[PDB]
């Protein structure tokens, strides 16, 4: 689907598409927000997969 | 030994600010295969010293800004952590609360940061001329954006109602005296037209010309005096196609504007005390306000 | 009064603000004690139902 979306045009312009440094803050996490992301489906997952 | 080879990403780094794509690096050690050195940027983006650039000519590994220092009492990191929305924001600045609120820190830590950035001249703070409400900060460098502050109309924080009155009536004499002239010369209807139309690019240099303020009014400041006029039900533009010449402003686009008289004289409404009452609403035969003892005709009457 | 309120002192027994870290304020043992009346200027007394 991205691709057919791309293709809407049959020659694609080279698109100025560069990507602006959107690094993130690292924000210090708040304990009961941190216990959540630890708690996640996600971060278990990811612990497993890590294996 | 994978610590040379960081230590050699980052010796690169450090000759070039600009940032290294993964060429750079192959030349500079051939002799390391391509899967070492992504194990080495991966290593290096996870202690958090590189950042990662996508351009046309692909990808940019650039060593994280530690040199450029202005709060080191304390620690760098947070420094940092504060510096790098500050540059994010950049040009459109960013206020004191949003700052705290970015980075997850008390009032008193921000201070102390924002302080100590603007002593060793790494961030300039700003009045918001558009709410003022606090004072955003800036990167130093950069220059600050004609939107979010500064203005040809607003002097510090305060907006020139008189300038641009005076600016209005200065177009308006200007437009009205060239039509004038453009009358008297009855040559040809369509000439008598087209000199009577000024281009924005002449009644700009007209205004320079005349130097009321000492501010620079660039040509779309007058462009937009003379929109500002056009919505007064003064004047009028028109749109010509024209390649280029003198003002060479919108690519195939000229536009002309010239003083022309309003379509009909004040209507009848408006010269009767009626039309222009603002308790016209309560307004009723029997009661406190009728047009029998109406205060407004009776001024209106014995003027 | 001698085990549900301390298991629930328990429960809440650390406080702390987010704001200027490392403070805390930590609850260690609650006592009911005896009734008595605040009549006396700053001083307890026995009193009956
Ligand atoms: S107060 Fe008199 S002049 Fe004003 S709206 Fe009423 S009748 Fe008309």
């Amino acid at each position: 689907e991205a691709a057919n979306e791309a293709g809407d045009s049959s020659q694609d312009e080279a698109e100025d598409d560069v990507k602006q440094i959107t690094v993130r803050f690292s924000r210090p996490e708040s304990e009961q927000a941190r216990q959540r992301r630890v708690q996640s489906y996600e971060f278990l997952q990811k612990k497993h997969a890590e294996e | 030994d994978p610590v040379e080879i960081e230590n050699r990403i980052i010796e690169l780094c450090h000759q070039f600010p600009h940032g290294i794509t993964d060429q750079v690096i192959q030349n500079e050690m051939p002799h390391i295969e391509a899967q070492q050195r992504a194990v080495a940027i991966n290593r290096l983006l996870s202690m958090g010293q590189l950042d990662l650039l996508r351009s046309n000519t692909g990808l940019l590994y650039r060593i994280k800004d530690s040199q450029n220092a202005g709060k080191m009492k304390g620690s760098d990191n947070q420094e940092k952590l504060v510096y790098q929305i500050i540059e994010d924001a950049g040009n459109k600045g960013i206020w004191s609360r949003d700052i705290r609120y970015k980075s997850n820190l008390p009032l008193t830590e921000i201070n102390k940061i924002l302080k100590n950035l603007e002593s060793k001249k790494l961030i300039k703070a700003v009045k918001s001329v558009a709410a003022s409400k606090k004072k955003v900060y800036m990167l130093y460098n950069l220059q600050p954006d004609r939107s979010v502050t500064g203005g040809a109309w607003y002097s510090d924080q305060d907006f020139e109602s008189e300038f641009v009155e005076v600016l209005n009536q200065q177009c308006f004499k200007f437009l009205q005296s060239k039509a004038e002239t453009a009358r008297e010369s009855k040559q040809n209807p369509m000439i008598q037209r087209n000199s009577s139309f000024a281009s924005s690019h002449e009644v700009w240099k007209y205004i320079c010309e005349l130097g009321i303020s000492k501010v620079e009014l660039s040509m779309e400041d007058i462009e937009t005096i003379l929109n500002t006029l056009i919505y007064d039900g003064k004047v009028e533009m028109t749109i010509i196609a024209a390649k280029e010449g003198t003002v060479g402003s919108v690519d195939g686009h000229m536009k002309l504007y010239r003083a022309v008289n309003p379509i009909i004289p004040p209507t009848g409404l408006v010269r009767a005390p009626c039309g222009l009452c603002p308790v016209f609403d309560d307004c009723h035969e029997g009661g406190e306000i009728s047009p029998s003892n109406c205060i407004y005709m009776t001024e209106w009457l014995e003027f | 009064i001698n085990v549900e309120i301390k298991k629930i002192m328990k429960a809440n027994e650390k406080v702390t603000s987010d704001a200027d870290p490392m403070w805390y304020l930590k609850y260690l043992n609650i006592y009911v004690g005896l009734p008595d009346v605040e009549e006396s200027f700053n001083v307890t007394r026995p009193v009956s139902p």
